[PDB]
């Protein structure tokens, strides 16, 4: 579901743009990861969990 | 729904067919100008031969 912009007065004179981020915008491979890589932007350990 | 690759909802086909409509209303409108030229040259023949 790209961001097709119309840019020209003719066919296929267009630009495709994509965008993503949310709470789970930390490290990623295809998905973020489980215990890491999203909750490093949603949960962010230091509740007691560095001592 | 879709961008360019459905042939009945894609921008390229739709716009192309608008360009066809413009092209063939332009064609029909382009015949009849030449028809007016036919009739002007004709009337010149009719005034000459008439005289």
């Amino acid at each position: 579901k790209n961001l097709v912009f119309q840019i020209g007065a003719n066919a296929t004179q267009q630009i495709s743009v994509n965008i993503e981020d949310m709470g789970a915008d930390a490290l990623g491979i295809k998905e973020a990861d489980g215990s890491i890589a999203a909750l490093h932007s949603v949960n962010d350990l230091d509740v007691t969990k560095f001592a | 729904d879709n961008a360019a690759d459905c042939a009945d909802i894609g921008f390229d086909a739709q716009l192309k067919v608008v360009d066809e409509a413009i092209y063939q209303v332009s064609s029909q409108r382009a015949k009849l100008g030449a028809v007016q030229n036919r009739l002007e040259h004709t009337i010149n023949n009719l005034s000459a031969s008439g005289e």
